[PDB]
């Protein structure tokens, strides 16, 4: 028989939807893969006799409830499955926002961008497919651990009332106001006052 | 001799439109009827029978946003025969589209301060008051902005009625304009726009 | 017990491509004068019966119309297929405590309007669902 596939997962972020998996511990380096997923009664495949370690779901559906299965194969014998169960909008991470800030004087600007998915031949983003969309915006200054937290759920927010001549430095983060979901923070962006 | 028969739908006020042809005598005629869909009687609009004009204003006709209908109008020519198209399936809350908000612009010394006043619609409520676009949108909010040069903007959101730019020089002039934004309809209205200057000091 | 939440309704997205898919069956349907999810549909179901009543019309157009109908009107029908099987699975736990004599016998004539109408019938019920949509939410929120 054949070793299955090893550390099969579904790396998906903003709809990027990608089932990969690793080259089994195998001393014959002949080996190929074949993927699928299911269609109401039936599997289809997706990659079929595959030389690659990854195979792209993007394709499937946001609220459909998908269940992904691989196997390396060789010749008419083929290895068991290694299934996933996976939903796009439930399970993919929340990819981290962009932000532009421009501080005037004792004030900081903040612009937000949700993370544009890639199921749409459309500019959707993230913020288009939930409905309960917000923003959390964390700061402190470069000589604290101590931090302040604010939301807001529209694309615009203003640092009011701080030190001047201080250097901050802030970032953002997607989460859903009726969720435990929580996104990726950004990398903190830093303006002067 | 009939063409382009359309619905023209603005903050849902509903006006019927169409065009002539190629073929559009002296004294060509239309005629509107309407009615809501999945009816069979088409309802006659009592002003625009028989007129020379073409467009209709069927707002008290089709009041419920909630609604589906469709319009209808009959051309009839000097020389014979009639020509009757009709509109697709029209729904206000569906097609309508936003106006500009209504919005006084007040320069300041170092700030600028905008005032946005509710618009009333044609719309009732179940009691038969005329309803605000943020009644009927629960999910409506204001995005203003404030434009000095190509690479700078400052940007205010929200859903009250009063905004004010803060931390601007004096005697500068700025674009500021207001928006209108229906995100589960992705629905959005043009800007108002306002060339302000804040006050000398 | 038997109720859906708003914000089941309120995604920008699902909403736009629940409604641009009614819009490209609906500019096939010339047939004006019958209307499926209309007011011939709720004829003597008291309001708190409204919900349920609606249940049966989305898994009937689940699975009458759009199951064996998923190779037309795409790209929207792959979309919104999935979005709404999510609302018929919330609705499982939906029972009516009372008499649906009613409710099967509009469900049914329902049924038998689309069937007797054939393609024509099949193709209404898609361009019908911004109403299905709308009446899901105004029955069930
Ligand atoms: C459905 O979305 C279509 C695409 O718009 C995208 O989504 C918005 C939120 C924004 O990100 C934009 O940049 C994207 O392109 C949109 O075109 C469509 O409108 C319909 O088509 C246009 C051409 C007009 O005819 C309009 O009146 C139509 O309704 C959206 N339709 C609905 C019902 O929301
Ligand atoms: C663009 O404008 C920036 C912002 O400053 C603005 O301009 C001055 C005149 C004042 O009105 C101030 O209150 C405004 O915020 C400038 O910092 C920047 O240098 C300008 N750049 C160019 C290319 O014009």
């Amino acid at each position: 028989m054949i070793p299955p596939p090893e550390k099969v997962r579904m790396n998906s972020v903003n709809f990027k939807n990608i089932l990969q998996w690793e080259v089994p511990a195998f001393p014959k380096t002949q080996l190929t893969f074949t993927a699928q997923y299911e269609s109401y009664r039936s599997f289809q495949d997706h990659c079929k006799r595959t030389a690659s370690t990854q195979c792209d779901f993007s394709h499937l559906s946001k609220y459909g409830d998908y269940t992904v299965r691989v196997r390396a194969e060789l010749a008419d014998e083929h290895s068991e499955w290694v299934q996933v169960t996976f939903c796009p909008v439930e399970d993919t991470i929340i990819g981290p926002p962009e932000m532009q800030i421009e501080s005037l004087a004792e004030s900081l600007h903040l612009r937000f961008s949700a993370p544009q998915i890639e199921n749409e031949p459309e500019t959707w983003t993230l913020k288009n497919i939930y409905d309960s969309w917000a923003y959390r915006v964390q700061y402190w200054k470069q000589g604290t651990n101590e931090k302040f937290q604010v939301v807001s759920p529209y694309d615009s927010e203003v640092l009011r009332n701080l030190e001047p001549w201080t250097t901050y430095c802030i970032q953002v983060q997607g989460f859903l106001l009726d969720q435990q979901r929580t996104g990726e923070w950004s990398e903190p962006i830093c303006e002067r006052t | 001799l009939l063409q382009h028969v359309k619905f023209q739908s603005s903050n849902f006020e509903n006006i019927l439109t169409w065009d002539g042809g190629p073929a559009s005598t002296s004294d060509t005629v239309y005629s509107v009827e309407y009615k809501k869909y999945g009816e069979r009687k088409w309802l006659a609009k009592a002003g625009c029978q028989r007129i020379t004009q073409k467009f209709c204003d069927l707002t008290m006709e089709t009041r419920d946003h909630q609604e589906f209908y469709y319009a209808k109008v009959t051309a009839v020519s000097a020389g014979g025969p009639p020509v009757t198209k009709m509109t697709d399936r029209f729904s206000s809350l569906q097609h309508t589209t936003i106006k500009p908000p209504d919005v006084t612009c007040i320069p300041k010394v170092r700030s600028i301060q905008m005032l946005v006043h509710p618009t009333l619609t044609p719309v009732l409520s179940e009691d038969g008051h005329q309803l605000t676009l943020e009644e009927i949108f629960h999910d409506l909010f204001y995005r203003l902005e404030l434009h000095v040069n190509h690479t700078y903007q400052m940007h205010l959101e929200g859903k009250q009625r009063e905004y004010e730019f803060l931390g601007l020089t004096p005697d500068t002039e700025f674009l500021g304009s207001i928006t209108i934004l229906t995100p589960i309809l992705s629905k959005e209205s043009a800007p108002y726009v306002c060339r302000v200057k804040t006050l000398p000091d | 017990r038997c109720k859906l939440h708003v914000r089941n309704f309120q995604s920008p997205y699902i909403v736009n491509r629940t409604f641009m898919l009614a819009k490209e069956a609906s500019l096939a349907d010339q047939n004006t004068d019958v209307r499926l999810i209309g007011e011939k549909l709720f004829r003597g179901v008291s309001a708190k019966d409204q919900c349920y009543l609606m249940k049966q019309v989305l898994q009937f157009t689940l699975e009458d119309v759009l199951l064996p109908q998923s190779d037309r009107f795409q790209p929207y029908m792959w979309e919104v297929v999935p979005f709404l099987t999510k609302l018929s699975n919330k609705l499982s736990s939906c029972h009516i405590s009372g008499d649906d004599q009613n409710i099967q016998k509009n469900v049914r004539r329902l049924k038998e309007t689309v069937k007797k109408l054939g393609e024509s019938g099949e193709i209404k019920a898609i361009g019908e669902l911004d109403l299905l949509f709308m009446s899901l939410r105004n029955a069930c929120v």
